[PDB]
């Protein structure tokens, strides 16, 4: 129960890595914080979704 | 026209097999020799093999009105001349054990080959009846050899009022086209009325009932269950081998099998033979009844090529080849099952149930039943896979969907009744010219794989056949 | 509910069909004579039926 | 050069073992092992020496060898064997899984030995020869004699001629299935060369000019219906996939290994070879019905595998489940899913062999094939269960497993190129997971008093344990490190992308 319980987080867990590499390309953490503010000029919806199910 | 030096040449395979009906009927007066008889008809049938290569020295040329000579007739000769010959051999160990006159059978089979390599040459109307009835006399009479069984007789008063009724049939119809049309002469017919197609219909009727079509198979199963095996040889293969060539050379020639009112009801008959002979295959353990089964389904194969023969030139080659390996898979597995009753033992024991084991009692002939019965299938490595191949080919070619689905989903079904037989042969078991007997079909084992394997030789002999 | 597998049966069914119509026309074969000949009657009417109608 | 060779190695073989069957009967077993040793050679040889980090944009014919021969000419057909860079991953997969087949056959002796081993020699050297073809009638040939010789093993061997669901259920599905569809394909390729021969006026059976035949849309579409049919039936797919558990199931475990290991292979490999190059737009169209039917296939196989009661049938029921994601796979237009698709086949066959050697070694240890009867088994066997859990770990998307890297790119390239049909395609996971641990509770966790047959265990010997050994540790590399595989397969993907892009 614990197994089937921690892989259900962990398909959580990697569907916002497929948000994260569709948005903003790299998945290096400083990488990706000095390069999420130059992406995101225009559309924020869909960051929400990443980072909810991130969460 | 005369009788030239060409004609005679022409007309070697008819000379030679002629000779040797009367030397073997006058040798049959003398001594009376079942030696002396079987070597002497062999002998003859080996000097007609011989001969057809004087005839390809010869080109196309016509005899006579009744008859046309072309290479394409020279491998119908062939085939027919090997059938003779495989029948003579598988005899010999069967009537050893015959109690009397057992010297009868060489003179019939001998008739048999004078019809079917007169089958092979046509050109007019009159020559088909010739030589479907010449072959029809000994069948009449050779299913109906060692009548003292119980259903051999049986066996043979059902063929033989049956083959009367369709010789009836079709000369019934050859007449009714012969009214509109001014000759009989296969090119000179044609030159769509209702009165021509409808004699033709009848000679389709009087022709499907030999070619073992969708409404005339009834005879199949039962004089094949009657007939002796040696008989069996015979009546699978050179006989409808014999009388396909001038099914198809009819509608080569005559411009009314152009037109697409005859076309769609063979390819109707075509289309049910396949799925008519397919279903009701699978239940039968019978052996001779299974190989009689499998006769209708594979002249259907053959009909939905000739259907197409009139689009496209591949469709020659087709029917030759899928008549070639049609061949030596027939004679090797009715071989083999003549092969068992290597004594004359009354009624032949064979059933699908007495075939269990096989491979622990004579391992090398259980293997030319499986080679053989694969190759009937469509399985690759085997010469039925590559005519099976043109067929399909023609089918695609001239765009009968339906047809070659028929095929396609044919061969779906039919595959589960070979594959039992063949593995029927590996369950827990529950004289000299024998020897020859065996050479004969394992030589035909040889040739199935080699052929299936390697298929362009063949190919080349029919490409050089071919007009 | 998956205990038996559903589709591998479902697509069985040609099997069943074919075997059930192969056994129903060994039925229809008699080997009366007599029929043999209706059936060459019958295949006869047919067929100048079928070429009537075209 | 070597194609040639290395396609007739397997025919030699079962020539030779059958020659020596009457000079003794050890021989066929030290014989086959050697033979398949040649064969990874030459294909090793092949990875090797040849440049498997070639041009990633040198067209779409590429190949490092090249054989070509007159078969029949009337047709153009050809002996056009040619070898790429993802075609040379399959036969050394094969060549491995051939020795697998090979060894666990060791100390199998019987009435007749030298007949199976020339069979089992015949049909791996089918899956070659399909691996290597380039011309459509040598493809279909080999496509269908790799077919025949399996139905001999289901029959002659899945039980030796005492039950009679060894051949009319079992072996019969799985002729019928695949053959009608092989049919099907056939007259799609003398569809496709007929409206060549209208558009140009040459008989050619090759794959380069066929590539591009001129087509009115609506006539290429029937044609690709036509080869995905042949390509469903071979690898599971949600329509027609019957003929998997039983064969697997019935057939000996050696024998399961060619039917799940690596013919599961070669349809998906005619998807990405095949399918996709000649009939661009029709797949184009053809792609949404592809990913309907790639959910459905991975969802319904993971909740029959978690249904199911025995073991045979419930890894054959991970099959197809596992084959979704790659449908998914190749009907979408991302290298990287491509790419993912690759590792994810190989890990695939790397996984499933283990545990079928694995299942049917338990069987004869025990005697006893129902999962739910035994339990407990931890405290008797020493090393079957332990390696035992880390296939059944490896199979669902565990990390350092091949599986998990596999799955997980086809996964980003899915989601790069379509959001809603990836995003259910990700829970296939958590079913994996509890059919994964159904089959591990219900097989080794519990009490051994769950049947008296649990009770009185047998050892194991060393060579099973040696190959099985080899699979976990490779099975962990391909896992951790499989950067060199897909710098392998890198240009061959790419070709096959851009022409599919590039072409619509």
């Amino acid at each position: 129960k614990a197994f089937v319980v921690t892989r259900v987080g962990d398909v959580f867990l990697a569907f916002a890595l497929f948000i994260l590499y569709n948005e903003l390309g790299t998945l290096n953490f400083r990488e990706m914080v000095e390069l999420a503010p130059a992406h995101f000029a225009d559309g924020n919806n869909m960051l929400m979704w990443a980072t909810l199910m991130l969460l | 026209m005369t009788i030239t030096p060409q004609n005679l040449i022409a007309l070697l395979p008819l000379l030679i097999v002629g000779l040797t009906v009367v030397v073997v009927m006058l040798s049959i007066a003398w001594r009376r020799n079942h030696f002396l008889n079987a070597t002497l008809s062999v002998i003859g049938l080996n000097a007609a093999l011989v001969s057809l290569w004087f005839v390809g020295q010869a080109g196309a040329m016509d005899v006579t009105p009744l008859m046309r000579v072309d290479g394409f007739a020279m491998l119908y000769t062939g085939l027919v001349l090997l059938a003779s010959l495989a029948t003579c051999t598988f005899a010999y160990p069967w009537l050893e054990g015959y109690n009397d006159n057992k010297d009868e059978f060489y003179l019939l089979v001998l008739i048999a080959a004078l019809g079917g390599i007169l089958l092979a040459n046509a050109n007019h109307l009159a020559s088909l009846f010739l030589g479907i009835e010449l072959i029809s006399l000994p069948l009449f009479g050779l299913v109906g050899y060692a009548f003292r069984q119980k259903r051999s007789l049986e066996a043979s008063i059902k063929y033989t009022i049956l083959s009367a009724a369709a010789s009836s049939f079709l000369l019934f119809g050859m007449a009714l086209v012969y009214a509109q049309s001014g000759d009989l002469s296969f090119v000179a017919l044609g030159k769509n009325e209702p009165l021509l197609l409808a004699g033709f219909g009848l000679m389709i009727v009087g022709l499907g009932f030999k070619l073992s079509l969708v409404p005339f198979h009834l005879w199949t199963p039962d004089v094949y269950q009657g007939a002796p095996a040696p008989v069996s040889t015979f009546l699978a293969t050179a006989s409808k081998i014999a009388i396909f060539g001038v099914v198809m050379r009819l509608f080569l020639y005559a411009p009314v099998g152009d037109s697409e009112a005859i076309r769609v009801v063979l390819a109707i008959i075509a289309f049910a033979s396949i799925i008519f002979g397919n279903l009701m295959a699978l239940s039968q353990t019978n052996i001779k009844r299974l190989l009689g089964y499998s006769s209708i389904s594979h002249l259907g194969y053959l009909l939905v090529a000739l259907i197409a023969l009139q689009t496209g030139e591949m469709s020659m080659e087709a029917v030759g080849v899928y008549l070639a390996g049609y061949l030596f898979s027939s004679l090797g597995a009715f071989g083999v099952v003549s092969l068992m009753s290597s004594p004359y033992r009354g009624p032949d024991a064979d059933s699908l149930f007495s075939y269990r084991g096989l491979f622990w009692h004579r391992p090398i002939l259980a293997a030319v039943m499986t080679v053989m019965m694969l190759s009937l299938a469509g399985i690759p490595m085997t010469l039925g896979f590559i005519g099976k191949f043109y067929v399909l080919a023609v089918g695609v070619q001239a765009h009968l969907w339906w047809l070659v689905g028929a095929v396609v989903v044919g061969s779906a079904i039919g595959l589960y009744y070979y594959l039992r037989v063949a593995v029927s042969l590996y369950l827990h078991a529950p004289n000299w010219q024998y020897s020859a007997g065996g050479i004969v079909v394992l030589i035909s084992a040889l040739l199935v794989l080699v052929l299936g394997v390697w298929p362009q030789p063949l190919i080349s002999i029919v490409r050089l056949a071919m007009p | 509910l998956l205990k038996r597998d559903p589709l591998n049966s479902m697509m069985n069914i040609p099997a069943v069909l074919s075997r059930f119509a192969g056994k129903g026309l060994l039925l229809s074969e008699n080997g009366y004579l007599r029929w043999y000949v209706a059936s060459m009657s019958i295949g006869a009417v047919v067929v100048l039926a079928l070429l009537m109608v075209l | 050069m070597l194609l040639p060779w290395l396609i007739l190695i397997p025919f030699i073989g079962g020539f030779l073992c059958w020659q020596t069957e009457r000079f003794g009967v050890k021989v066929p077993r030290w014989i086959a092992l050697i033979t398949m040793g040649l064969t990874l050679a030459l294909s090793l040889q092949l990875w090797l020496q040849g440049g498997y980090s070639l041009t990633q944009s040198a067209g779409i014919p590429q190949w490092q060898s090249e054989f070509d021969m007159p078969w029949i000419p009337r047709f153009g057909i050809s002996i056009h064997l040619a070898i790429d860079g993802l075609s040379l991953l399959m036969v050394v997969l094969t060549g491995l899984l051939g020795v697998l087949a090979v060894l666990c056959s060791w100390k199998e002796i019987e009435k007749y030995q030298g007949f199976f081993h020339l069979n089992l020699m015949w049909i791996l050297g089918g899956v070659i020869g399909v691996f290597l073809a380039i011309d459509m009638f040598l493809f279909f040939f080999f496509w269908e004699m790799m077919l025949v010789p399996m139905y001999f093993l289901i029959a002659l061997w899945g039980h030796k001629a005492s039950d009679g669901k060894t051949r009319i259920t079992a072996a019969t599905k799985f002729f019928i299935y695949t053959q009608a569809s092989g049919l099907v394909m056939l007259i799609a390729i003398l569809a496709l060369v007929f409206v060549h021969y209208n558009a140009t006026g040459v008989w050619t059976f090759n794959y380069e000019e066929l590539l591009n035949t001129p087509m009115s849309s609506g006539v290429e579409y029937l044609l690709m219906l036509g080869f995905f049919i042949a390509f469903a039936v071979k690898m599971p797919v949600v329509p027609l996939h019957g003929w998997l558990p039983d064969a697997h199931s019935q057939a000996p475990t050696a024998g399961s290994v060619d039917l799940a290991g690596i013919l599961l292979k070669t349809a998906a490999y005619g998807l990405l070879r095949f399918s996709l190059p000649l009939f661009p737009n029709a797949s184009a169209e053809f792609a949404p019905i592809a990913m309907w039917l790639g959910v459905i296939g991975i969802f319904y196989g993971a909740w029959m595998a978690f249904a199911q009661t025995d073991i045979k049938r419930l890894i054959a029921y991970t099959s197809v489940s596992h084959m979704g994601f790659v449908l998914i796979a190749i009907y979408t237009g991302s290298q990287l899913a491509y790419q993912g698709a690759v590792i994810q086949m190989i890990a695939h066959g790397l996984s499933a062999a283990g545990l079928f050697i694995l299942c049917g070694q338990l069987y004869e240890r025990i005697h006893t094939r129902d999962m739910r009867m035994m339990g407990g088994l931890w405290s008797k066997m020493k090393w079957l269960p332990a390696l035992s859990l880390f296939f059944a770990v490896a199979t669902l998307g565990m990390p350092g497993t091949g599986n998990f890297v596999g799955e997980f790119m086809i996964l980003f390239g899915s989601f790069q190129v379509v959001p809603v049909i990836t995003v259910i395609s990700t829970f296939g996971l958590v079913f994996a997971s509890v059919y994964s641990l159904a089959m591990l509770h219900r097989a080794y966790f519990g009490k051994a008093k769950s049947q008296i047959a649990s009770q009185e265990l047998p050892g194991m010997s060393l060579r099973e344990l040696f190959m099985i050994l080899l699979l976990v540790v490779l099975l962990v590399l391909l896992g951790f490190y499989p950067q060199p595989i897909l710098d392998t397969s890198h240009s061959a993907i790419g070709n096959i992308q851009q022409w599919f892009v590039n072409s619509v």
